[PDB]
């Protein structure tokens, strides 16, 4: 567990940032059944921000 | 067989045997919970505090 | 802003309890953003920045 | 049935003042223009201007102005879509203040 804790810090910078993106994607997926145009524009803005 | 209801009835009976000044506030909470669960919906609107 | 944190917390709690149900939403969101920027800066610096 | 300006996933309907009806039930609808983000049925009558994804207004400009009506509504009107509405104000406020 100590070795894993020491190793985790290298990828922590990506792991922390992944959470906000996952939350935004989940929110967009949840909002899909009402606004059935969101998955299109959201893909474009996602690629733009990438 | 199942006897959860009998156990709850026994608990309530033993609580009534050990009568104190604070049994009334618990009975009020129970009856309010029952009332809210029974009707609900009708008189809840706006007022996030409510 | 011109108050100690000890009374500032109570003032914020009282303002959020009392004035919330009769104020426009954008005022509340601006209040939340202005209160939480001081912690957003720290969080971004310590867990997201590069 | 009323005239339809567009058909498909996005539907735009303009109606007069008449009891428009089809196979099923009938209701009276006021004259105006209605637009919905889904292909569901839309009317200017009451109980129709409450459902999510349905927009309505007296005219084209009136509908566009009324599209922002929930934004001046007191907090406690949206449940799931509150996040995007909050973000759309937070981004504008933070930019317009912190830069300009």
């Amino acid at each position: 567990f100590m070795r894993f804790r020491r190793a985790f810090g290298e990828y922590s910078h990506v792991v922390a940032f992944n959470t906000l993106l996952f939350l935004m994607s989940f929110t967009v997926l949840c909002l899909t059944p009402v606004y059935s145009f969101l998955p299109g524009v959201y893909s474009v803005i996602y690629l733009y921000l990438t | 067989w199942d006897l959860t209801a009998f156990g709850l009835v026994a608990e309530w009976f033993l609580a009534y045997i050990l009568f104190t000044r604070f049994f009334y506030v618990l009975g009020l909470a129970a009856i309010m919970q029952l009332f809210f669960s029974y009707f609900a919906v009708h008189f809840i609107s706006n007022s996030w505090l409510m | 802003f011109y108050l100690t944190n000890d009374v500032s917390f109570l003032a914020h709690i009282q303002w959020m309890v009392m004035f919330t149900p009769l104020v426009p939403f954008w005022i509340t969101i601006a209040y939340i953003i202005c209160i939480s920027t001081k912690h957003f800066y720290w969080f971004f610096s310590n867990y997201l920045k590069r | 049935f009323p005239n339809t300006y567009l058909e498909g996933s996005v539907r735009v309907v303009t109606t007069f003042d008449s009891e428009y009806c089809r196979h099923g039930t009938c209701e009276r609808s006021e004259a105006g223009v209605c637009v919905s983000t889904s292909g569901r049925w839309v009317l200017n009558n009451d109980y129709y201007r409450s459902l999510p994804g349905v927009f309505c207004g007296v005219d084209a400009v009136n509908l566009l102005t009324n599209m922002f009506t929930p934004l001046i509504q007191p907090i406690g009107a949206l449940d799931i879509s509150a996040s995007i509405v909050a973000g759309g104000i937070v981004a504008i406020v933070v930019t317009c203040l912190a830069y300009y």
